């Protein structure tokens, strides 16, 4: 048993950095919602037709 | 040994896609939050620019002012009259679209899915062989009505007693392009709003100068026709004025070329004076009641799907039906199931059509019987 | 006389306009009310605190927050 | 408010002296609408149109009364002169609408009572005529069927 510990360290470097992602879009999922019901706050509305959906 | 890379790889690949997920799954909300801190643009219909710089439009709203374009949008490409989108907040050339769309044109446009073939229509097959002649004949070689010396069919409009089912042979012409077609009630193209009425009309015509190769069929059209109006109602101002606009854009001062229009009507004799005249109506091809074969050619399109015996006489039932319409073979091969149903007889006998022929014919002893007049 | 500076800055400054509209239907999963006016425009819009949810009707003639634009 | 939902509660029996015209026209709507099956397998358009005219009092409301009790759908109401308004076509688009509404429920009846309102028979002049009237009519026959009509539900329709 040699290289097992190069795997295991690899190993635990990679959930290490999952951790930190988790984290991160933790900490990114706030920012978006806080924009996205902020701007649900608005039902006051318009409401009209649809014309059409060009290729521009 | 390497056995144990494998088995640590298991957490990293795990680790490596928890955070793959998560990044697409924020990246997927974040685009929201760019995507809404834009804001629209007015869009107007160009009058006619006054400086190198300086046009005038009027946007979709109303009173025009005089704006400029953005530095590098091909000025010259602004048409005179072009349709393309403001500055909402500064009222300035952004971007130009293609005309409008109409979205009542859209709903009118597609929404026709018959598949009609002319093997199901039936009774008027010199009556097919005419239309086609009427319509498609024009589009296959208008060069031979050329060398004859006379211009292609202007418009044919149908002529049939009520309940001919006239509609069927604008549902089966509907087989030539599939997509070149234009079939419009003629009833719902009315509105209550100011001007609109003519609106529709003129969205037609625009729509069809749009697609060269493409027919216009408007059944009902004995409502908006009328006779005149001697200042009766205050729609009918309205609605003339309407049927006016439609015969101007017919043949005024211009010519709707690769397009003709078929239109039906079970009143020939409502019809406003100027509807029949050669420049509005082209040719009036007529469709009668079902003669002795037209209506065995009618019962036996309708005949296809009847679990019977071997003992269907069409001939006396054929013999039996007397005056009937169109639609009315159909009512009775529908009533020979109800007759069938009543029993639980799966087969059908031909006892069932003869019994639904008698009732069929007792039925309509409260009809008018009166069946046209193309004057 | 009542309405002198008290009154008048209370039958004045406390109460709004809120004009008066007809209603379409609401939506359902939510409040989701539709505001539309006869000669003004159509809406997307909510009633205010001081109302039942049971008292919803679709087609009702009520005014909504000259500002919040909620009835 | 053409959306029946009071639940018109009428007895098959408390109709008096129509049972032939039950078993007639139950059959024309109810089995279409309770047994598929059945028309699907011999192979017929289902009936669709129901015309009921007679006496002022002969019983139409009664027959409709017993045909809202009896299937389990929605049926839709909706009086003859009901369907017009002073806007040029509004009355089409009520007509419309209405369609649209019984469309919204497969499993449904619409019923036009008092259908002389809007079936008046056109006339040849020019001041007057009630060209309205006649738009409805119109529009009730396209809604009704041939250009994209649908085989759906069944309509009862009752005249004078």
């Amino acid at each position: 048993a040699s290289r097992i510990l190069d795997n295991e360290i690899r190993i635990l470097k990679e959930d290490v950095q999952r951790t930190t992602l988790e984290l991160d879009s933790f900490k990114e999922k706030i920012k978006e919602n806080q924009e996205k019901i902020k701007l649900n706050k608005q039902l006051p509305y318009l409401v009209g037709n649809i014309v059409e959906i060009l290729e521009m | 040994k390497l056995l144990q890379h494998r088995e640590l790889e298991s957490r990293s690949r795990k680790v490596k896609e928890e955070l793959r997920s998560a990044k697409k799954d924020y990246t997927k909300t974040e685009d929201d939050l760019k995507s809404l801190q834009s804001v629209g643009q007015i869009i107007g219909e160009v009058l006619r620019p006054l400086d190198d710089e300086r046009l005038i439009v009027k946007a979709s709203s109303g009173p025009r002012y005089v704006v400029g374009c953005r530095s590098k949008v091909d000025k010259e490409k602004l048409t005179s009259g072009t349709r393309v989108v403001l500055d909402m907040t500064t009222l300035t050339i952004m971007r130009a679209l293609p005309r409008e769309v109409d979205p009542v044109v859209y709903n009118m446009l597609h929404e026709d899915p018959g598949n009609i073939s002319y093997s199901a229509v039936g009774g008027l097959s010199d009556q097919i062989r005419e239309l086609r002649e009427s319509i498609e004949l024009p589009l296959m070689n208008p060069e031979l009505f050329i060398r004859v010396g006379i211009k292609p069919p202007k418009g044919v409009l149908l002529y049939g007693p009520p309940g001919t089912g006239k509609t069927l042979l604008a549902r089966a012409i509907a087989s030539n392009i599939d997509a070149n077609f234009l079939k419009v009630v003629s009833s719902a193209i009315i509105d209550k709003y100011i001007g609109e009425s003519a609106r529709l009309i003129r969205e037609m015509f625009n729509y069809a100068r749009e697609h060269q190769p493409c027919i216009i069929f408007m059944d009902e059209i004995d409502a908006i026709g009328g006779r005149r109006f001697s200042e009766g109602t205050s729609a009918d101002r309205e609605i003339q004025r309407t049927l006016m606009e439609l015969l101007n854009q017919l043949d005024g001062f211009d010519q709707l070329g690769k397009v003709k229009m078929i239109m039906a009507t079970n009143r020939p004799d409502v019809l406003d004076p100027a509807l029949l005249r050669p420049g509005r109506l082209d040719r009036k091809i007529e469709i009668p009641l079902p003669n002795e074969q037209s209506r065995m050619e009618i019962l036996k399109i309708h005949g296809a799907g009847i679990a019977k015996h071997g003992e269907i006489d069409y001939e006396a039932v054929v013999k039996l039906a007397e005056g009937f319409n169109g639609a009315d073979l159909r009512n009775i091969c529908t009533e020979a199931g109800m007759s069938a149903i009543r029993a639980e007889r799966d087969y059908v006998i031909h006892e069932d059509f003869m019994k639904a022929v008698r009732k069929l014919n007792e039925a309509k002893k409260l009809e008018s019987s009166a069946t046209y007049s193309a004057d | 006389d009542l309405v002198s500076d008290k009154q008048m800055m209370q039958e004045e400054q406390p109460l709004q306009v809120a004009r008066c509209t007809k209603i379409i239907n609401p939506n359902t999963e939510d409040a989701k009310y539709v505001i539309n006016v006869k000669q003004i425009a159509k809406f997307v819009v909510g009633l205010g605190d001081k109302v039942s949810p049971t008292d919803i009707e679709e087609g009702m003639r009520v005014g909504v927050d000259r500002n919040k634009y909620q009835i | 408010a053409m959306e029946v939902d009071e639940k018109p509660t009428e007895d098959y029996s408390d109709i008096g002296g129509l049972e032939k015209q039950i078993q007639e026209l139950v059959e024309a709507i109810v089995l279409p609408m309770t047994h598929k099956e059945r028309f699907q397998t011999i192979g017929i358009r289902p009936p669709k149109g129901v015309l009921l005219y007679g006496p002022p009092g002969t019983g139409k409301t009664l027959m409709a009364r017993a045909c809202a009790a009896q299937t389990n759908a929605t049926f839709l109401k909706l009086a003859g002169p009901q369907l017009v308004q002073m806007f040029i076509g509004d009355g089409a688009k009520l007509v419309r609408d209405a369609f649209q509404l019984a469309k919204e429920k497969a499993p449904c009846i619409i019923f036009i009572d008092e259908i002389d309102a809007i079936g008046t028979k056109r006339f040849d002049s020019e001041v007057s005529g009630d060209r309205e009237v006649q738009r409805t009519m119109l529009e009730l026959l396209n809604q009704l069927d041939g250009f994209s009509s649908d085989e759906r539900i069944k309509v009862i329709a009752a005249t004078n």
